[PDB]
């Protein structure tokens, strides 16, 4: 008689930005 | 008795009749996702059949923000059904669904 | 003297960095105002949101968006000026 | 028995906390949440044997400024049928929760 | 069975620009 | 054992910053390292994106995140860690 159905999803994803991670150190 | 189909031409209808060629606008946005939802209620209801619907539209202003939605049911998966439409312009993202239930 | 250490930025934009470095340099004693100075040009001229560390003596790990990086010495002084909205 | 809006409301308050309850923001897990958040709401009301069928629906919006407007209404018999809609936030989240119960 | 029209529901989360601090440190000396 | 100069977040999540920071010191001797093991572990408990300077003579102006700034001074060196992006 009575079940579950599918589990219907939407995707709007965020922008992205390409990145990186650096390092300094003074002499 | 539910054919996705039909529902589905509906929905994309409402969708444009309303906001298709305007740009989000604060104060205009609450008006319209009502207006989604009366447009889709009303041509379901017509063919009087022994079925209840379920009617929900949201708009989000397109800003990069991350949207994301999920659904399911307990119902009669040989009488029930429902459909869910994707829809964007220039502006923003709108999401409608539309579920129906048999008795 | 300019010494670009590490960099990763339009060569233009580089030298557009190095200007204000100097200016800044003799506009303020104060570091904290050095910084400032430069961080805000760059949020202007460039959009936000840009972070600036003037110091003689640090050590930094930090992330940024590409091609909005620049590790440069003026003199003894070294000015690190990132971009990561 | 019939549908009771402070229980429904009190699962779906459960589930978010859990789900999502202290997070932040991540694609990354997101798509898995939203769908935990139903799949948690549907177990517990199916488990109560009650004469209902049911439809559960979240969305969870990264905070950041964007405007965001929803509307729902139901042509259902507004006797026996009833609804709960739960709006939670934190620091990087919006999110909302519908659950809806239609008798036999 | 009688049918009909729910109420209405809406939710409205105004556009809001995010609020950022910018602070600013000094080693003393 | 540390100084909290300036801050913008939660006490647990500051105490955190010291605990992070007051170990950071037991296994680093380079400013830049300190920094790092700093940034990597806020990153994975706090999530992305943070930043870390770790000197003895600077000065900043950087924006950020509210409730996710915190400047203060332990050891020998002034530690800047803060959110943004």
């Amino acid at each position: 008689k009575l079940g579950m159905a599918k589990i219907t999803q939407v995707d709007f994803p965020p922008r992205e930005i390409v990145t990186y991670t650096k390092e300094t150190q003074t002499p | 008795q539910f054919i996705v189909d039909d529902v589905s031409k509906t929905i994309k209808e409402a969708i444009e009749t309303t906001i298709g060629g305007n740009a989000y606008q604060h104060d205009k946005v609450n008006n319209w996702t009502g207006q989604v939802v009366e447009n889709c209620l009303t041509v379901l209801t017509k063919e009087q059949k022994p079925y209840k619907y379920i009617v929900t539209a949201m708009i989000m202003q397109k800003n990069g923000a991350g949207l994301h939605t999920a659904s399911s049911c307990y119902w009669n998966n040989d009488t029930d059904g429902s459909c869910t439409v994707r829809w964007e312009n220039k502006t923003m993202y709108c999401i409608v669904s539309v579920f129906g239930l048999a008795v | 003297k300019a010494v670009i250490k590490n960099a990763d930025m339009s060569e233009e934009m580089q030298q557009d960095a190095v200007d204000c470095a100097t200016q800044a340099l003799e506009k303020y004693n104060i570091e904290k105002d050095i910084a400032a100075y430069i961080k805000k040009e760059f949020d202007k001229k460039y959009n936000p949101t840009w972070h600036c560390i003037v110091g003689r003596n640090f050590g930094s790990y930090v992330t940024h968006e590409t091609r909005h990086f620049i590790y440069f010495y003026l003199g003894q002084v070294a000015i690190l000026l990132f971009k990561s909205g």
